[PDB]
């Protein structure tokens, strides 16, 4: 029994308690026009389904490749004593190899959305 | 005392439960709520078995990222799904029976070596017997195992650490390079 | 077993009610900033404001609106609120006085942070509206790409240690603060801090989104109550992360010689007397930074998302590669390894 | 069906007139000082003003007449609010909004009217597009009147209502005073 | 096929400045057409003016654009 | 001004148990010079002192607990 | 071995027939990985080495890199047809 | 323009003597000239009913138990219509002072619980006494009480049996008291009918759901009872108001679950049981099903013939299943032609 593991089943209680104390103590009282999600004051129909920019998706596609390395460089910050000046070498490569796939994303601007606001760049040819 | 001896039929048993209510379950994205429930019985378990290290691998990497990246995926898509009807998965039932019997028993098969198959299957069974564990006084260091992984990772496979870098370049590029729409 | 339940009940109440008087706290300073008084109609100078918001909060009803899944609406609360509080354990108040003790403190540090981005995001299709699920979305996105930028400040911290554990930390600190070699970690430390709980330099959700109250707007009483503790707990909890490893965890001087001078023996006021000390230094360090939380709110106009992920992937991170490129060299050119 | 006979009282006060006398009473009647005194010291409205009084509402904002200090402040969004503030007038073109905004909010709900445009039409009275008062829409408890209704004034009808809140009786009505 | 999602800013809403209803589609992020309602504060003022002398025509005047009132004033007296 | 020697010199000045009064009354600790009494009963007051902000001379003291 | 293998037989046999969406495939075999993987640490736990736990610290690189690329699939296979079928692709 | 619907005429008397001459057209701003107390008026039927009564301007007294509530009356009514006063059933002197001016008064005082204050003797036939003595103290024209369906003596339900009690009670003081019977009523957010089946967690029962009764439309009973509250043919008589179809339960629990199109839980565990949980759920604060309710599911609507309907007051009630869909709306949860049409719009930008 260690004070570690009486927290971990003890937050839970405290959390689980309090929203009992909401549920015996607040009356419930609904009906049909306090339900239904909010928009500023006014219904309206929801789309099924709607479009979205290809960014959107990307941030979260591309985070994993970013993340499986910083937990790659996890198993090397520890034993950065034994592996002198030999996993120096192995762990720059590692990085350098990532570094270049990196720069292929920002020079593809692949995160960036365009604007289509497009100031009326042709000029005025007449007849 | 005798409490604390079960744990590991436990999570088993428990592991079992969520693995049904993955593959049954009305809404998707509460099924995907029970695969990262199913990774928190694997890190109980990694716990229960003496890996403290991997659980939290397993709580950082495939819960916090690999579920998000799915959730994240079931929100602004459009997946239909059809309800657990008896009507169309009643002519599955018998081939699933059939082959719960015996891809459960053949996988308990080879961790034996007996010629005869009979003698194959009650050796997965016969674990009873308590290990014995000795203090031995020759390590003067705390090398943990994350330690020792860095030094397996980064010397005597340095090179898989470095096609493993070409693996996860690739898993940049590859993502990019299709939802460019260059131009 | 009488002494470790009474050590987590007063660890537990020492938190629980920090968590409530920082938002006490940060209107009353916020309410100076701007030339105007805070509370002081509810206590003696404005104390137990927040037992006021509390008490009045869990008096109001719980709505679940019928697009909403009941469930997920009302357990999203939950589970933002234990992984906002499970986080509380492994800081220390002075040396190996933690909740549990565990040989490597950061990880957990590291993967439960990891877990606080899903009550955003699955808050989002608790009551499914196309309008608040492209908000969950953008927050969710935000969320992430920030956290990634925290979790490598950790790993070029850790880089100067060689060992998981955070008293072992602090006690390497003892030489030099990490943040005074390590001045632009502090601050871009600082602003990924900012960024990670969604304060309001940083913000789109609660402000600028579609919803005019955040993700959490349709609620009412305990899945109120529970996201705002959650989020001031998140705001106490990564300044402790800041506390230990870029300033000084419980390190504020020496004191060796007052010591000789003062005491005679080691006793139960000796122990009493440093661990006021300790803790006095780790609580000084931990409310200049809820002050600067707050100080940065006041001044300050928000982020557009398209700003906000070209802050983050394409500025800060290129300056991230040249620093792990930089650092483990400097540990290179002389011949410093940390050993275990 | 045994009884058929009943000992109640022809002198009862009523709840205006009725003092605490045994320790349940007084027991009661702490417990609901203490969630009256919660209503109070905590005090939510939404922001719905729209017109001239909307302005005059954000000098309650300002430093002169703080509303901070009071334990005032805008959440936003009616599902979080106590209660609502009609501060501007109210068309015909509102009238099914501003009932919409005033459905969502959770049940202990009160709302003050803001204006002499939200209390009786106004200025504009005898107009096409105009509710002669929010009191056709919305069940209002405290009338503020003021055209541009002083943020005094708004502020006194702010403590009128907290007023009105020390003698709501929650749980001393529940043992049916 | 460029299709839309419509939104409202609506009037509950803190950045629409009380009564503001603003249609917007959007595709993505952009906005590709807009449109303001308005109507939810209309009156009648200038119905109301046509039967009342300039005098009491005058506060007609300062409750419109209430955040400046003497130079509503100011272009009724001119 | 809003310093911590303003309230204390007032809270001396004062004396405690009309500091007790003024502290459940109202936030601040004034200490003023009796100008008058109403025929309600409230007493007034107003302040001399120099590190006063405009709109603070003058209070009134209440009567009752339930004051308007 | 048994909670990796009855972790891998049944997320396999969910797999198999699944006829009511897609992300259920995806899911299933990532409990799939999950399994090979607690097979794998136990077997090194039991003969005492890394060993095992460097082809599973490895596995775990090569699963998450599985996701993201699958994942990226099949955003470009939404991309063309706006809804994903029930009965499968 | 508008117009006084429930009026006859322009100039009414009252049976006391009172001459009221109704003034204007219809509507808010016009009144009526009637004054009427309702007892009771926080209820789920007095709500309809004094939204009825105040529509047109007729003065509505209401006696109230608590402040909060009432605040949703003020709207129903023009300004100056409906007044708000405080009562006790205990202090006489508030009913005696709630009827004083009232040229008609109802009474809706009746509660399906016992509590610690009051036994189902207390408000179904002690408080119809007392108020019915101020009704006959004072000379009220058109004194009318409304009290349940299957309401006899002889019956075995506690309720049943006092709420027959307080009829000749009330028949007793006032011989001319309009007393009318509804049957099971269906409204919107009603009290045990509708809003119990939409949302529970078990439904849980005795009698396999097979007693009979039919159900009736709450504006369609607000409607009868203020065309049975101007007219003076309909006073010294007993009405039945039953909807057009006899009922039982698992047909309109069949009937709500096909137009919420989710299977609402069933459980039908025996009687002894159940009336041992109702007996431990009565010790808290929030109103729960009563112990003598499970004697009313046995219980089955028993008309009398010797009754006056819908029929005489010229109102056809409105069947339940064409009114299910409406009340049932919010709880209601929500294929190769799209996919041809939705290969020409974009997705991804
Ligand atoms: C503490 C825990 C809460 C205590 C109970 C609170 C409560 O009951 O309020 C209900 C309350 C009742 O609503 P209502 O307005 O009265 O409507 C009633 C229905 O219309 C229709 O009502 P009904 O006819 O269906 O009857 C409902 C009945 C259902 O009864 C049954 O169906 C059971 C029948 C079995 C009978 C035989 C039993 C065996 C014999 C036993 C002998 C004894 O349930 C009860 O009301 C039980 C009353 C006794 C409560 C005891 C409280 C004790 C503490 C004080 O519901 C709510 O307030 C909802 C609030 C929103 C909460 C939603 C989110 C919750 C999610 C949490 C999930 C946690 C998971 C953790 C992981
Ligand atoms: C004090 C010092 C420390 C402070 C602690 C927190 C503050 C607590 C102050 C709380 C005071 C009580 C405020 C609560 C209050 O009045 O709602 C009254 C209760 O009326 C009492 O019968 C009131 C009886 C309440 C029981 C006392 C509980 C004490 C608080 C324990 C924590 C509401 O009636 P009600 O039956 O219609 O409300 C019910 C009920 O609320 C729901 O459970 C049902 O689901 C719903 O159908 C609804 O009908
Ligand atoms: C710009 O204007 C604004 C502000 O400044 C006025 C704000 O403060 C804010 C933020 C709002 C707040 C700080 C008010 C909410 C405060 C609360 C709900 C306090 C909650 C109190 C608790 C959870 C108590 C916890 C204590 C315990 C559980 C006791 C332990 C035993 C906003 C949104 C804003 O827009
Ligand atoms: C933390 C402490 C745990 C507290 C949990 C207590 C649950 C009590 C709440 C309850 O009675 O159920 C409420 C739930 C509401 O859902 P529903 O009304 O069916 O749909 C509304 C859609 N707008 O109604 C339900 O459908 C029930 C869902 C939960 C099942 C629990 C049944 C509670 C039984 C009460 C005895
Ligand atoms: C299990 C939940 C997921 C796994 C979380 C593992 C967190 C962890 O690493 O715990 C470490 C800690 C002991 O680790 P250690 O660093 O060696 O402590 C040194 C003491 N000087 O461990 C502890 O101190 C206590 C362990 C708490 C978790 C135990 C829960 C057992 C789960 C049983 C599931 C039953 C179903
Ligand atoms: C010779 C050696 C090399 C020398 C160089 C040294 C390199 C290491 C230094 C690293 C320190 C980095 C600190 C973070 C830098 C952020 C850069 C920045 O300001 O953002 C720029 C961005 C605009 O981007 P851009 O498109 O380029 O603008 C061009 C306009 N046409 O604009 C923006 O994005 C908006 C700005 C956002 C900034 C975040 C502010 C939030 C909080 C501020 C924290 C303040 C801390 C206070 C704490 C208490 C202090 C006591
Ligand atoms: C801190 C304060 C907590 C203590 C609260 C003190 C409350 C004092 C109540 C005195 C008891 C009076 C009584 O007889 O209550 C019986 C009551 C049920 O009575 P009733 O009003 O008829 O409701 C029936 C609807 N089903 O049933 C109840 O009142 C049960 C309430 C128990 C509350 C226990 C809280 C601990
Ligand atoms: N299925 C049904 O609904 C049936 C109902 N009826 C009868 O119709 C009448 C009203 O029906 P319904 O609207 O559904 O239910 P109600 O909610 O209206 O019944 C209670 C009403 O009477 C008040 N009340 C209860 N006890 C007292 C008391 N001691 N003193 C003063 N007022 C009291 C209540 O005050 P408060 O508002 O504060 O709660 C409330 O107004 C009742 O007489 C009922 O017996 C007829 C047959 C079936
Ligand atoms: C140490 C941290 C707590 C210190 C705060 C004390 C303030 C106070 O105790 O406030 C006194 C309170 C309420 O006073 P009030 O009427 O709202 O103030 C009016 C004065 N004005 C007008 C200037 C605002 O009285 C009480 O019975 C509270 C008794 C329970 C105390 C709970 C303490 C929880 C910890
Ligand atoms: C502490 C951790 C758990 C949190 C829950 C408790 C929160 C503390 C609430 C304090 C109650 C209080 O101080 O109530 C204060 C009330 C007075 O209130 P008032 O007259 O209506 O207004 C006064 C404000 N003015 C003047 C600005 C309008 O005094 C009482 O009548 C007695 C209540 C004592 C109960 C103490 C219980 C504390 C536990
Ligand atoms: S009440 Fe007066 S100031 Fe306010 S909006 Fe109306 S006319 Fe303008």
């Amino acid at each position: 029994m260690n004070t570690f593991i009486i927290f971990i089943i003890l937050i839970p209680i405290v959390g689980f308690a309090l929203l009992a104390v909401n549920i015996l103590l607040a009356v419930y009282k609904p009906y049909n026009e306090k339900l239904g999600a909010f928009e500023c004051g006014l219904t309206s129909f929801n789309q099924t389904r709607l479009a979205f920019n290809a960014a959107f998706i990307l941030v979260a596609i591309l985070f994993l490749p970013f993340d499986l390395e910083i937990s790659t460089l996890l198993p090397y910050v520890m034993s950065i004593y034994l592996v002198s000046n030999y996993g120096f070498t192995i762990v720059l490569l590692f990085l350098l190899i990532l570094i270049i796939g990196f720069v292929y994303e920002i020079n593809t601007n692949a995160l960036k959305i365009n604007k289509h606001n497009k100031p009326n760049t042709d000029s005025l040819i007449y007849k | 005392m005798y409490l604390t001896y079960y744990f590991i039929e436990i999570t088993i048993f428990l592991a079992i439960l969520c693995t049904i209510f993955i593959i049954s379950a009305k809404n998707p994205m509460v099924s995907i709520l029970y695969m990262i429930a199913l990774f928190v019985i694997a890190a109980m378990y990694l716990y229960l078995i003496g890996l403290g290290i991997f659980s939290l691998l397993y709580i950082m990497i495939y819960i916090g990222a690999i579920a998000v990246l799915f959730l994240f995926i079931i929100t602004l898509l459009d997946i239909n799904s059809t309800e657990l009807s008896v009507k169309s998965n009643i002519r599955d039932l018998p081939l699933v029976l059939i082959s719960l019997i015996v891809l459960t028993i053949s996988g308990l098969m080879i961790y034996s070596n007996d010629s005869i198959l009979i003698n194959k299957l009650l050796e997965a069974f016969g674990n009873d017997y308590n290990t014995i564990i000795t203090q031995d006084w020759f390590n003067i260091e705390n090398t943990t195992l994350l330690t020792t992984i860095g030094n397996v990772l980064l010397t005597n496979n340095a090179f898989i650490l470095l096609v493993l870098a070409i693996v996860l370049l690739l898993g940049i590029i590859g993502p990019i390079s299709i939802t460019m729409k260059h131009k | 077993m009488i002494i470790n339940i009474v050590e987590i009940l007063i660890f537990l109440v020492c938190v629980l009610f920090s968590v409530a008087y920082l938002t006490v706290a940060e209107r009353k300073t916020l309410a100076y900033m701007q030339r105007r008084l805070g509370p002081n109609f509810v206590g003696y100078y404005g104390l137990l404001q927040a037992f006021a918001d509390a008490v009045k909060l869990l008096l109001k009803e719980i709505v679940l609106p019928k697009e909403s899944n009941y469930i997920i609406l009302v357990i999203s609360p939950l589970i933002t609120l234990i992984t906002a509080l499970i986080g509380w354990v492994v800081i220390p108040l002075g040396p190996g006085i933690t909740l549990g003790e565990l040989n490597l403190g950061i990880l957990f540090s590291l993967a439960i942070g990891s877990l606080g981005v899903f009550g955003s995001l699955l808050s989002g299709w608790s009551s499914n509206s196309k309008y608040s699920l492209l908000g969950s979305i953008r927050s969710t996105a935000q969320l992430i790409s920030y956290e990634l930028i925290l979790t490598s400040i950790f790993i070029i911290i850790i880089m100067f240690v060689s060992s998981l554990n955070i008293t072992t930390i602090i006690e390497t600190q003892r030489v030099v603060w990490y943040c005074i070699p390590l001045l632009p970690l502090l601050l871009i430390f600082f602003i990924a801090s900012v960024a990670e709980t969604a304060r309001p330099p940083f913000d789109l959700t609660e402000s600028e989104s579609e919803l005019v109250a955040g993700y959490f707007t349709e609620y009412s009483g305990s899945p109120f109550v529970f996201f705002f503790l959650a989020e001031y707990s998140n705001i106490i909890l990564i300044s402790a992360f800041n506390g230990y490893l870029l300033l000084g965890g419980y390190l504020s001087f020496n004191y060796s010689y007052l010591f000789n001078i003062l005491f005679n023996d080691y006793s139960y006021v000796s122990f009493l007397f440093e661990g006021l000390i300790n803790s006095s230094a780790y609580a000084i360090k931990l409310v200049f930074l809820m002050f600067s939380f707050i100080w940065v709110r006041a001044a300050f106009p928000r982020f557009t998302y398209d700003n906000l992920i070209n802050f983050c992937w394409i500025i800060l991170l290129p300056l991230l590669f040249g620093i792990f490129l930089i650092i483990p060299s400097t540990l290179y050119i002389f011949d410093s390894f940390p050993t275990l | 069906p045994r009884v058929s006979s009943s000992s109640m009282p022809t002198d009862f006060p009523l709840p205006s007139q009725q003092k605490p006398n045994s320790a349940v009473d007084y027991t009661l009647t702490t417990l609901d000082a203490v969630a009256n005194w919660a209503r109070q010291g905590s005090f939510w409205p939404v922001t719905f003003g729209l017109a001239c009084c909307a302005v005059e509402m954000m000098h309650v904002s300002a430093p002169r007449y703080d509303q901070d200090r009071l334990g005032i402040i805008f959440r936003a969004s009616p599902r979080q609010s106590d209660i609502m503030i009609v501060a501007g007038t109210l068309t015909n073109k509102m009238a099914p909004v501003l009932r919409q905004v005033y459905d969502q909010m959770p049940e202990p709900r009160w709302v003050i009217s803001m204006g002499s445009c939200a209390n009786g039409g106004g200025y504009y009275h005898f107009s096409y597009s105009v509710v002669r008062g929010c009191d056709r829409i919305v069940p209002v408890d405290v009338y503020v009147p003021g055209c541009p209704p002083t943020s005094e004034a708004l502020m006194y009808g702010v403590f009128q209502l907290q007023r009105k809140m020390r003698n709501t009786k929650i749980t001393r009505m529940w043992y049916r005073k | 096929r460029i299709r839309a999602f419509t939104i409202n800013f609506g009037p509950q809403h803190p950045a629409a400045h009380g009564v503001l209803r603003l249609i917007l589609e959007l595709s993505g992020e952009e906005i590709i057409r807009s449109d303001p309602h308005v109507g939810l504060l209309h009156r009648g003022t200038e119905k109301l003016i046509e039967y009342k002398t300039y005098m009491q025509a005058l506060p007609y005047f300062d409750r419109l654009d209430y955040v400046s009132m003497m130079t509503n004033e100011q272009v009724f007296s001119l | 001004s809003s310093s911590l020697y303003r309230v204390l010199r007032n809270a001396w000045e004062v004396g405690p148990r009309s500091y007790w009064k003024q502290l459940n009354s109202i936030g601040d600790t004034k200490s003023g010079r009796l100008v008058g009494t109403d025929i309600y009963g409230n007493k007034f007051y107003e302040t001399d002192h120099q590190d006063e902000i405009h709109l603070r001379t003058r209070y009134v003291e209440y009567k009752e607990k339930d004051y308007d | 071995m048994f909670i990796g293998t009855i972790i891998l037989v049944l997320s396999f046999l969910g797999f198999v027939f699944n006829r009511r969406n897609i992300i259920l495939a995806f899911i299933c075999l990532e409990t799939m990985l999950l399994g090979i993987n607690l097979i794998l640490l136990r077997n090194s736990v039991l003969f005492d080495d890394i060993s095992g736990s460097l082809f599973a610290i490895v596995i775990i690189i090569l699963a998450g890199v599985e996701s993201a690329i699958g994942l990226s699939l099949l955003v470009s296979y939404y991309r063309l047809r706006g809804v994903i079928n029930s009965y499968g692709i | 323009m508008n117009s006084f619907e429930n009026l006859a005429q322009d100039v009414n008397i009252t049976r006391s003597g009172k001459t009221l001459i109704a003034k204007g057209t219809g509507g808010r701003s016009s009144r009526t000239g009637y004054t009427a107390t309702v007892f009771g008026a926080n209820g789920f039927l007095g709500s309809y009913l004094t939204a009825k009564l105040a529509k047109h301007g007729t003065t509505v007294v209401v006696p109230y138990r608590e402040e909060m509530a009432k605040r949703h009356l003020k709207v129903t009514g023009d300004l100056g219509v409906v007044n708000f006063l405080e009562m006790d059933l205990r202090n006489l002197e508030s009913i005696d002072e709630a009827v004083r001016h009232s040229d008609i008064v109802v009474n809706l005082i009746g509660r399906e619980y016992e509590t610690k204050n009051f036994n189902y003797y207390d408000v179904h036939v002690e408080g119809a006494r007392r108020i019915a003595e101020a009704v006959k103290k004072h000379n009220i024209a058109r004194y009318i009480h409304v009290s349940a369906f299957n309401a006899e003596i002889d019956s075995p339900s506690e309720f049943n049996h006092t709420k027959g009690l307080g009829e000749q009670v009330t028949k007793d003081i006032v011989p001319w008291a309009t007393i009318v019977r509804p049957a099971p009523m269906f409204g919107r957010e009603d009290k045990w009918f509708l809003d119990r089946m939409a949302r529970s967690p078990c439904l849980v029962s005795a009698n396999k759901f097979q007693e009979t009764s039919n159900p009736v439309h709450v504006i369609d009973v607000a409607a009868a009872l203020e065309r049975i509250c101007f007219d003076d043919s309909t006073v010294a008589q007993t009405f039945e108001l039953y909807g057009p179809q006899k009922f039982t339960q698992k047909q309109i629990i069949d009937m709500v679950s096909e137009t919420l199109r989710k299977e609402v839980r069933h459980i039908e565990l025996p009687k002894a049981l159940y009336q041992a949980y109702t007996k431990a759920t009565q010790a808290i604060w929030w109103p729960t099903y009563s112990p003598d309710q499970v004697e009313r599911q046995f219980l089955s609507q028993k008309i009398d013939p010797s009754a006056k309907t819908f029929n005489d007051l010229d109102l056809t009630p409105m069947e339940l299943p064409d009114l299910m869909f409406k009340l049932i709306r919010p709880y209601r949860v929500n294929v190769s032609q799209l996919e041809n049409k939705e290969k020409t719009f974009v997705h991804i930008l």
